[PDB]
């Protein structure tokens, strides 16, 4: 099964580790200044439009990997 | 005072301004390296809407009835 970091809520140093419902395919991380998120996610909605409109308002920067895991905070620069 | 007319007057004056400005504005840039697989992207976007309108009016009369004189004040 895909494991990521998926976090509920934002957290800049995600520790809360499962594997994902087979609803994902990817692992997530977005950073937007003064949030972190690390989620569970779809390679095919690792894109802004997907990202922006279902974290629930406006703007962001994103990222995705394959790797189990692998969402977690030092991915992105921001 | 030396000079005079005796009569009615009535003026009535509308004015009404409407303004609406609306803006949307969005970018993307979106990156992908693959074969262990890699993606990333980023941009802004920023919305906004605001409107206004203003209204008033002034209706006076200087003549002949309390009544009457009210009556056409809120009734032309």
């Amino acid at each position: 099964m895909l494991q990521c970091y998926n976090c509920p809520n934002p957290t800049a140093d995600c520790k809360t580790a499962v594997n994902c419902s087979s609803d994902f395919d990817a692992c997530l991380i977005t950073k937007a200044g003064l949030q972190v998120y690390n989620k569970c996610w779809k390679f095919e909605h690792c894109n802004f439009n997907d990202v922006t409109t279902r974290l629930r308002e406006n703007e962001l920067t994103y990222y995705c990997c394959k790797k189990d895991l692998c969402n977690f905070n030092e991915q992105l620069e921001n | 005072i030396t000079s005079g007319s005796m009569g009615g007057i009535y003026e009535y004056i509308l004015v009404i301004d409407k303004a609406k400005m609306e803006s949307l504005g969005i970018t993307s840039r979106d990156i992908t390296t693959c074969f262990h697989c890699k993606k990333f992207g980023g941009g802004k976007t920023e919305r906004a809407r605001k409107a206004m309108a203003v209204e008033d009016i002034i209706s006076r009369v200087r003549g002949g009835s309390s009544g009457w004189s009210g009556g056409l004040a809120q009734n032309r």
